[PDB]
């Protein structure tokens, strides 16, 4: 009753039927089947983080040229996750779904190798690790960066220093305009947490 | 809450930017939910106020 | 073949046979409303706290709130003065929706709680006394509680109400009328009627614009009932 | 001292003491109304039947009441012809005086019986039967009792309903609703929806001036329920 403060810490509780973790499983096994627990797994679906991807015909792309710019939107489940998180470790599967007006006078055909992180296009070689495909008999592109980083970790849009894990180049011969999808893959997780940034909505643009 | 800028002299663009709590930032992603809520209240007041 | 008389909650038949009746294949359980609250009987239900009254105190005081209690009472014009006046049970039936719970029934043996919430600030002292009457608006008139003095007065049974070592009281009134099972239907009740009056008056400092409040406010719900007989009245 | 938390019906308290609650010296028994009639619980009080309709046949017939079923229903304009609409529970909830006994809650997981006592003369024979489709007004046209022939109306759910054989019928209703725990406040409910059909028209001597009448009456009341959460509203 005397003039000061306490805190006596109060868990009081409303509507006490039953346990509430079995009712969650009665409850998922009539309306879903499936039980989704851990963020870890929606970054092994891919989620398709643009619908057209104009690319110019001859010229070795990286896909930083993209990166940068669909980083931003939070569209998929990487960069969507890219906001409650701030490290990251393990490499991006990426698939490419061709969506081209072929012609028969070419053989078009799709590369893929390494660069560095955010390195230009000339300033890199092309003997390495590659992959082929030809999109008159296989459409999808099935291709996986690994992780090959000087250091254990990444943070998000990091300092002056470059070229610190490995990312794709993307050479092609003809316009070939693609849809692009990606996830990490079997070891990629994010790490320390922090509070989520703000939301965008609807935006109607009323007249007045 | 509401943003609203300029485009021509009668039309404007009223974007909703909307506040997230890490509870209402999962949520977003996923289409039906269901959760056992909480709230902590607080009051801060001084020694006196009753 | 020949005795079909079953049983209802109150209700009974007489048909010449079991009259071939059809039901469910298998009685499934289904949407899970069991799950979530267990049910809460008539008697559950009728001892809920309600919000009937909320007093608020100003020191001051042109207002009869803060007139003390009457050292003597002389005469029936210069009465004991009090702040307000709850007639059990006919204030705690009709308050809460409790009355549109208990229609439909006809005897009922109750005993009602009462508590107080007080909320002052420390700057402020008094004391007051919660005393209750039976038949205080029925017997003559020597014998009520607005008759008599001071000591008299707080003779009643009743709680001290001191405002800094009290911020609640709990009461427990009891049945307490010579009619078995309290009437519904025609009811005229008002058997208990509880008071509350100041002893000393309410302290504080004489310079104004400072707003030295006390806001009381009152608990009331039943217990130990019983309740019985079966209608079709009930009073509005 | 410090730990004042105490629990009502649905109520819990926070003081800094236990506010010094006195209460009754003794608790004596008194006046004899718990030893005149148990406590009826409100799941004990939603199971009362209570006297609905009451149906009166002549055969006769100008009206609408023996035109016997159509063995094919070629358009809608040529529906099919009934006695009475039941539609549950927004029935048997409104009458009884329940839903005066069931406000202050939110959800209800019910089962409806329907009990048919019959008392017709020897002199007079016939056949009904008492079918249930459940979202019969609110499904598409073609799939409504109303809409489909008559060994497509029999084909539903229900109970022969002959004179000589028959003076009472049992059908239990089942909770047949998509929807966990029907609501109540802004209450849309009308799940299933029961009818009436006469298979044969009723016969009896064509010579008036005889009365050859039928007089049904049905009873319905709840089973299997369960009423959860408490609310402040509820619709009128």
């Amino acid at each position: 009753i005397n003039i000061g403060n306490k805190t006596n810490e109060n868990v009081i509780s409303f509507f006490d039927s039953t346990d509430a973790e079995t009712q969650n499983h009665n409850a998922l096994m009539k309306g879903c089947g499936e039980f989704i627990v851990n963020l870890r797994t929606l970054l092994r679906t891919f989620r398709t983080i643009t619908d057209n991807w104009i690319l110019q015909a001859n010229t070795k792309t990286p896909i930083t040229d993209l990166t940068n710019t669909t980083d931003a939107q939070g569209r998929d489940y990487m960069s969507y996750l890219s906001y409650l998180y701030r490290f990251y470790r393990g490499g991006r599967r990426y698939k490419f779904f061709n969506t081209t007006p072929l012609k028969q006078s070419q053989t078009c055909y799709i590369r893929s190798f390494l660069i560095p992180r955010n390195y230009s296009a000339d300033e890199i070689n092309v003997d390495g690790p590659s992959h082929i495909t030809y999109p008159v008999i296989n459409p999808v592109h099935e291709v996986e960066v690994p992780f090959y980083s000087q250091y254990r970790k990444i943070p998000i849009a990091s300092t002056s220093d470059k070229g610190y894990d490995s990312s794709l180049m993307y050479f092609s011969n003809t316009a070939t305009t693609q849809i692009v999808a990606r996830a990490g893959n079997d070891d990629f997780t994010f790490g320390w947490m922090i509070g989520p940034p703000q939301l965008q909505g609807e935006s109607r643009s009323v007249a007045p | 809450s509401i943003r609203t800028t300029r485009i021509s002299a009668t039309e404007n663009r009223e974007t909703e930017v909307m506040d997230a709590a890490p509870c209402e930032y999962v949520a977003n992603m996923f289409s039906y939910w269901r959760a056992t809520m909480c709230y902590r209240i607080t009051v801060v007041k001084t020694a006196f106020h009753t | 073949s020949e005795n079909s008389v079953e049983t209802q909650e109150i209700t009974t038949f007489h048909d010449v046979e079991t009259p071939n009746r059809i039901d469910t294949p298998m009685a499934q359980d289904t949407s899970s409303a069991r799950n979530m609250d267990d049910t809460h009987s008539i008697i559950q239900f009728l001892q809920r706290p309600v919000l009937i009254d909320n007093i608020e105190i100003i020191a001051g005081t042109t207002a009869d709130a803060n007139k003390p209690l009457s050292r003597y009472v002389l005469d029936q014009q210069n009465s004991q003065k009090y702040v307000r006046s709850w007639t059990l049970p006919s204030t705690v039936l009709r308050a809460g929706g409790k009355a549109q719970k208990l229609a439909n029934f006809k005897y009922l043996r109750c005993d009602v709680q009462v508590k107080l919430v007080l909320n002052a600030n420390p700057f402020v002292a008094g004391r007051m006394y919660l005393a209750y009457s039976p038949y205080d608006d029925k017997v003559d008139t020597a014998r009520s509680v607005l008759q008599t003095s001071r000591a008299g007065v707080t003779g009643y049974p009743g709680v001290e109400l001191d405002f800094q070592l009290d911020n609640s009281v709990e009461m427990t009134i009891p049945y307490a009328s010579f009619q078995e099972a309290y009437d519904l239907v025609t009811g005229t009740e008002d058997f208990v009627q509880l008071y509350l009056f100041p002893i000393t008056p309410v302290l504080g400092p004489k310079s104004e614009s400072e707003s030295s409040k006390v806001d009381i406010s009152v608990y009331m719900w039943l217990s130990n009932i019983s309740l019985v007989i079966p209608t079709y009245r009930i009073n509005p």
